[PDB]
């Protein structure tokens, strides 16, 4: 044991953090995978997810071999201090963390040749600009961009390790909401006024389940204006009960809108759910308008024809605006 | 004191806290057993659970042999920090909490054979992933699962200080749950495979019922009763056409109140649970009774009410007679149904 | 302030923090007072309630006797990391920490005989289970354990500086929803797996206040039940009217539970408010049925019996039913 | 800049930053002013209040003597942590930041004198309890408490560094209230007595009025309106049985969903405050009449109202007729007395 | 590396992180540069706003002068905390914090002739006093005030770094609420008691997008208000028919307001919006009254002419409301 702790001592004896491997010499290539733990929240509200993820990383300190030891060193990770490690860092996330019960999860592992293996567990919130004009049948395209802060392409390289593969346990995660329909792995350089930096990004994309939106949202708009029609076969003589019926499901269309309303930050522009929203409104606001004529033209001034042709437009008009609705959104 | 702070100073000299017990000789093997002082709150809308736990971990360190007056050592809580010590994590955990009231909330023992007692309190979230398509008379097990975060079971074994039954232990005064009643725990362990090796995974299922008496007194009970009021309808006279018509459309808008809160509690998943069966067959019934009366006012053909005393007058309407008895009954069967299936 | 500077660096040269006072001797009594200045918040939704006080220790730690001063050092509360203190911790409490502004709201005060005094200002979340069946009129007893993480009562023992004078500012305390009615000091000792711990408690009991409930939760109930009897007074024959009093009625009804729904918690089972407000819905429920059964006794098969006999029995059972209740719970 | 190194590192030779200035000679004096850049929102629910403060203190340490060319000294945050400053802190406070972003927030300047100036950038919340009976129309007299945490008065000693009205000032920019106005400020200092000794104590006040037009729109005019609505029911004929119904029962809804909201932002206090003696009567109001209209149909004989062309009709209800003039003018006079007396 | 680590070690041995460069003598210039990232957040409720950037210090030090390195030394951000950096800070800064995954967000970059280039991405929520009495129709400046805390002119003074060119990304800018109008770069001196203090601000212009607020707030009104007018076309002896649809239209606009308070803050004072409701409100009155009076003036007591000439002015008056409403404030 005392072998090793004097090789690992030798290591880091005059080791300088502040100077990358090979420095000024080739660029340092450094190798990422991430395996996936959980994504926990996509909220369109706040425009960001949630994510947590084990994020490793890879590159060669020559700084770091050692001999004589025919096996792996697994540190401490308090001994990550005395590394140097990547100033990477995610170009898109609001706030992360590095959880620390029991310890920092934190992962240094030494290899002969001088390969460092560098784990961490990370819970990180993302930006994602949602576009939900299509929502709730909308399909979204949530990033995570990997950077270097300081060193440019000049001095880090980033590529992904393992290709294609360098990112697990996507096929497991499950979202109350939304169904991973796709990966992609890129890596690219990004130009800014201080230099070219290495890009790592990892992106998903993201479709909407559509189901729970049918029962809380669209089943009870479709009821009500059902039952706006209703007032269509009611004697036209009948103005207590028509315009009862008509003026509470005109307000329950808009307690209908009202709670369901406050899902939605202030988003101002058109949405799939609000034209849908708007469309029953709409019909309900003619209904109980459409019995304004029918007493007039009786009272003021044939009457049954205007009912009787109301009792089929209504129910027709309101299946085309069903139809054009859903075919334009799928 | 003298004497024993010799001792201390010689424990640590030459110990390097970066290399675990045993390294490149043997597997490191920690005993480890949990005392849940309290069993936190459960979120559905997180889908998380908390929980208090007494973490305590024991392995053994040779370097650490020491020859005293005492058998036994309490250490301080920067004694811990200045050894090596196991790098447990939980896998599942979300955001976990080391106390620091007022002092560090750790306690680590030595025995003179070099046995480390190893204790911490910890308020740990963990994930619980919950399929409701039984709600609110679901059941879950919610699991708490650790290990080594860095190496691998080729170094690092876990195993439970006493039987596994036994290893896990709740307070008494522990349930501090609202809506759920902890049934009991398994207590299991295996191998997981990642892209770093092979791990030891120790854990523990919470079996977790949920309590219906919320439900039925918020969603259940004004439920019925919008359902029953929507058939007192029946019972009214056929010509107060403006009196039904409030009766009926009134209801709806209950059920649409009750049906939109019961699911803004819930967490926002698309598939149909216990609960909305239950109100999306109580909508169809409230919604069916202001369609019958459409129907039986389609067929009235005097707009008075019979006078008392008795110029002819409506009959009452076989629909209305039938559905005096068809809509309590089916009501009643669809409960049967409902009830015996999910119970 | 030579000589001083002189004592205090010899106090603490060679000073092994890491061992307890007499450590393998006869265990070290650690006397505690708390001086409470305000109870934040008690909060059923999160079974939980907010202390800040000023708690205080004192030990005697023969290491740091001093003589020839005759004055008791009072130091800078950075000196406190230097020292030995008790590992005291609350083992009830959720969130807590040290107020840290302008500096660490921390004391140190050290006596010539060698006795410790270490306060500190804590503000503390701690858990408070609640028995909630007769809220409002709900009587709650919140504790605050305190107990030694890691040592025994072979090395610790706790006991309350001066009796029952222990605490302070108790009567000083105002809540808004609640009345501190005692205290009680509990001395006992805790027993696990890892041995005996020693244990003090301090227990308040609380009292919730009744008026902001009377206004805003048992007089609308009333209010609105009395109104459901108008339809008493109001012609069979005029349906239109008794229905829509009683059925608006109904409406109001879970209008007031379900928007108190919302600031209640989740405890699922029947309090005391549910029995009152269930208890009015049932009576405003019966007098809507009550037409029910007035119309269809003369439309479908002695009418005026029941609507004079129901103008006396409803205001009487409704009085009977408070009676009841109110003695039961009062 | 070496000269000026030098002169550093010979002051914090032998200082001792754990022990006062004059520790056993004197007594410490420490003058203190504050700047308020910003008095924060002030929050009713949790009784407290936010402010960002400029916190000076100054006070003398003889061990901080120096030559050289100048005569005043600006010091480093890392410099003003390494000597010994007051354990100053807010008696009242329920969470303060001192804030670190991007370097600390803190400022130690040192004259040749040995007087030092050290101030910090802060936000405080601190405990504000308010007496809200006169609640929307109230005032507070917010406070503000300091001293040593630990020093008794015979160790330090706050004092204001100018006249008290002018130890504090306030920033023209600095009102960041929604609901209030700050009238004013009274500064006092004095001696609180505890269970470890005598201590000074530095406080200030600052005099609050609450804004009311928030209330006036909404909650006391929706009020108002609603109670005239529920008057415009007299006006209508006797005859309309379902529409006097329908009219009084949605007022009293309207009185009811009201009542409940504006008690919401009220914090959970048991006594009645001016708002609910104001609901309490348009509640009243709103109740009596519709037991007004059932009074007034309990003596309808007629179920037929006048035919426009004139058999006999009812006539217009002497209870009506009075109650046309009463509701409004007892509802007039109520205000006049209840604004009067408030305001 | 071992040459340029021998040269960084040159320059930190002796050298004092407590004095400023040129201390003493004439003040450090320090320049400055901005690259925003986003904002996140706007809050009315809270009057700030959530700007995350990466913040930029340029100074020469020539105690930091290193020759024979034909080289920018880009550093470890470990080596931030061993140097001279100055004490800025943002004026009306409420929270804000340096992101630390996985590293601290933090660059060095040295440059031969002693010149220090200081970059920090930070995240902050900076106080913004917002004048809302044009809501939802309102324009407003929110600032980020950057000054130093304990420097005076005489010892640091800031510039733009680049002139107008010295902030970029604000085309970035995505607020979902807001568009980005202009930005201004201002320099001053703070004046306080304590001296004269140099400062900076960046000030942004925001216009508040109106769609979301017509479809949400303006358009439903609108509509509620139409549907009153649909009494003046119905019998005048349909009492109930005629109260119900007027009363249910207060309920309804009361609906629009009570749940529109839970949104919006706490300002006491008349605003846009409020305008808008106040005169749908009294329109939807005056038809219920509107009524009454013709309801009264017939029973009580022509009929046919008031819903005549209410068919008109009401609909004309409503035009004419809109019309100096959105002039006086488009
Ligand atoms: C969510 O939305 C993001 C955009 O915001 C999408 O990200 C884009 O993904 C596409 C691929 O689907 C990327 O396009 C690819 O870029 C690669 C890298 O380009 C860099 O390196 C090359 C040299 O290798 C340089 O020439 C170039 O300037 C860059 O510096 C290319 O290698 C790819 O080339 C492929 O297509 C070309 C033809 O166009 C072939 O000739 C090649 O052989 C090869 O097949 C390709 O162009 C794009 O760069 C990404 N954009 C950003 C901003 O990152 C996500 O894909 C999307 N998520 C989902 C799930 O759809
Ligand atoms: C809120 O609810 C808690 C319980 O959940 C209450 O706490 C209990 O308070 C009672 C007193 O009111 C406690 O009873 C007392 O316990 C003391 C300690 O017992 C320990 O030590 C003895 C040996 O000395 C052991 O046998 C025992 O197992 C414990 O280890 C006793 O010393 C007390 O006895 C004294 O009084 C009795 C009369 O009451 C005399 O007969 C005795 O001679 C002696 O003088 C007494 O038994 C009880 O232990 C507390 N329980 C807990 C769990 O702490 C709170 O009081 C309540 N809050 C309020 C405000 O009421
Ligand atoms: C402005 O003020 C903020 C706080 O309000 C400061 O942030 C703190 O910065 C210090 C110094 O870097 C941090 O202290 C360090 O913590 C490290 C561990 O942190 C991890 O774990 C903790 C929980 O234990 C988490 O809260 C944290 O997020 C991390 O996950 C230690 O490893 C450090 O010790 C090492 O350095 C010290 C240096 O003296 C050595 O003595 C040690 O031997 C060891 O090598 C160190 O203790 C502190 O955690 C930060 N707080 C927070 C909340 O993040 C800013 O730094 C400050 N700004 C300036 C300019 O001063
Ligand atoms: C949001 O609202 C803020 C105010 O709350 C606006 O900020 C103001 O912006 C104006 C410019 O539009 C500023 O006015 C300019 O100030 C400059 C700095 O003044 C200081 O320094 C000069 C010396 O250089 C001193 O004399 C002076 O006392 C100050 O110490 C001036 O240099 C500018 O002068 C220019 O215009 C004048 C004519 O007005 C010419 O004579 C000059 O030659 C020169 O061209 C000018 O006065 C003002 O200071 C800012 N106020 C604050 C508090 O920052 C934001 O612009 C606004 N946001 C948006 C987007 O509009
Ligand atoms: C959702 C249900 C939809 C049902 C749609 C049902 C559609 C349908 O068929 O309606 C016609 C009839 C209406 O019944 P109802 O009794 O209401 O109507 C009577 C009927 O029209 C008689 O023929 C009339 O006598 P007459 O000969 O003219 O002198 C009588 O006049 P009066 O003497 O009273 O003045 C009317 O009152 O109903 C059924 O036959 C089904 C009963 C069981 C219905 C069971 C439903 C479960
Ligand atoms: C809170 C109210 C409590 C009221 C308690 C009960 C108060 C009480 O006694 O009411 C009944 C009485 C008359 O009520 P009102 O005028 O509405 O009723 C008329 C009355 O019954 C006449 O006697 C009838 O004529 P007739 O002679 O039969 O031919 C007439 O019928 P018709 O001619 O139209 O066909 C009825 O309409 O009202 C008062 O004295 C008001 C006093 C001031 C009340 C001031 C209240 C503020
Ligand atoms: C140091 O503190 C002790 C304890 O508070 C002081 O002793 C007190 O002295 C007063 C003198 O009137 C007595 O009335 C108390 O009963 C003593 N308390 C105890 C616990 O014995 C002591 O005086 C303080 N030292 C100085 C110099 O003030």
């Amino acid at each position: 044991m005392s072998f090793v702790k004097e090789t690992v001592d030798k290591l880091l004896k005059g080791y300088d953090i502040r100077l990358r491997p090979d420095f000024g010499g080739p660029p340092v290539c450094v190798g990422m995978n991430i395996d996936i733990a959980s994504i926990d929240m996509v909220s369109e509200v706040n425009m960001d997810y949630t994510l947590t993820m084990y994020f490793q990383q890879y590159w060669r300190d020559k700084r770091l071999a050692y001999s004589g030891i025919p096996l792996n060193l697994t540190l401490d990770n308090r001994v990550a201090d005395q590394l140097w490690v990547p100033d990477t860092y995610f170009l898109n996330d609001k706030k992360s963390f590095v959880h620390g019960v029991t310890v920092k999860n934190r992962m240094i592992r030494l290899h002969p040749d001088g390969t460092v293996l560098y784990g961490l567990r990370i819970t990180t919130t993302a930006a994602c600009m949602m576009d939900l004009r299509r929502y709730p049948l909308d399909e979204q395209n949530c990033t995570l961009e990997i950077e270097s802060y300081g060193y440019t392409t000049d001095d880090i390289e980033f590529y992904w390790r393992g290709g294609d593969k360098a990112v697990t346990g996507v096929e497991r995660i499950e979202l109350p909401q939304f169904s991973i329909v796709e990966h992609r792995l890129v890596s690219r350089n990004v130009v800014f006024a201080t230099g070219a930096y290495p890009r790592l990004s990892l992106s998903f994309r993201l479709k909407r389940n559509i189901g729970y939106f049918i029962l809380q949202t669209y089943m009870p708009s479709i009821l009500i204006t059902i039952l706006s029609w209703v007032s269509f076969w009611i004697n036209y003589d009948a103005s207590a009960a028509r315009v009862a019926l008509g003026i509470t499901t005109v307000l329950t269309m808009t307690t209908i809108n009202t709670h369901l309303r406050e899902t939605l930050p202030k988003i101002p522009y058109v949405k799939a759910i609000d034209m849908y929203l708007m469309g029953c409104f709409v019909f309900v606001f003619l209904a109980l308008l459409e019995y304004a004529f029918v007493n007039y033209i009786f009272f003021g001034r044939d009457v049954n024809a205007i009912d009787r042709w109301s009792r089929i437009v209504f129910p027709f008009t309101f299946s085309l605006f069903n139809l054009v609705y859903w075919l334009y959104y799928v | 004191t003298t004497v024993f702070t010799r001792i201390l100073d010689r424990l640590l000299d030459g110990y390097d806290n970066r290399l675990r017990p045993g390294l490149g000789e043997r597997v490191t093997e920690v005993k480890t057993d949990i005392f849940v002082t309290s069993f936190g709150p459960v979120s559905d809308h997180d889908m998380e659970y908390t929980i208090d736990v007494f973490f305590r971990q024991s392995w053994k360190d040779e370097r650490l042999k020491f020859k005293g007056p005492m058998t036994v050592l309490r250490l301080n809580n920067l004694m811990a920090s200045k050894i090596w010590t196991p790098d447990t994590f939980f896998h599942n955990g979300k955001k976990s909490v080391a106390h620091n009231m007022t002092m560090p909330n750790k306690l680590l023992r030595i025995t003179e054979d070099g046995t480390l007692l190893y204790t911490m309190r910890l308020t740990v979230r963990a994930e619980c992933p919950m399929h409701l398509e039984d709600f609110p008379m679901d059941a879950h097990a919610c699991p708490l699962k650790f290990g080594s975060y860095a190496y691998t079971r080729a170094e690092v074994v876990y195993e439970w200080t006493r039987e596994p039954a036994r290893s896990v232990v709740v307070a008494e005064d522990g349930s501090r749950l609202n809506q759920y009643d902890l049934l009991g725990q398994t207590v299991d362990s295996g191998i997981v495979q990642s892209s770093t090796g092979e791990y030891v995974v120790m854990t523990t299922h919470f079996h977790l019922k949920r309590k219906i008496g919320y439900f039925v007194i918020q969603t259940y009970l004004p439920c019925i009763m919008t359902v029953i009021l929507s058939q007192v309808s029946f019972w009214l006279n056929r010509e107060s056409v403006p009196a039904r018509t409030v009766f009926g459309v009134t209801t709806v808008l209950t059920m649409t109140t009750l049906s939109i809160s019961a699911r803004n509690s819930l967490p926002k998943v698309a598939y149909a649970t216990a609960m909305d069966w239950f109100i999306a067959v109580c909508y169809a019934f409230v919604f069916s009774a202001l369609i019958e009366f459409a129907t039986v006012n389609y067929f009235t053909k005097r707009g008075y009410a019979w006078d008392g005393k008795s110029k002819t007058f409506n009959s009452v309407s076989k629909i209305d007679r039938l559905s005096r008895i068809a809509f309590p009954l089916l009501f009643g069967i669809f409960n049967l149904v409902y009830w015996a299936t999910y119970l």
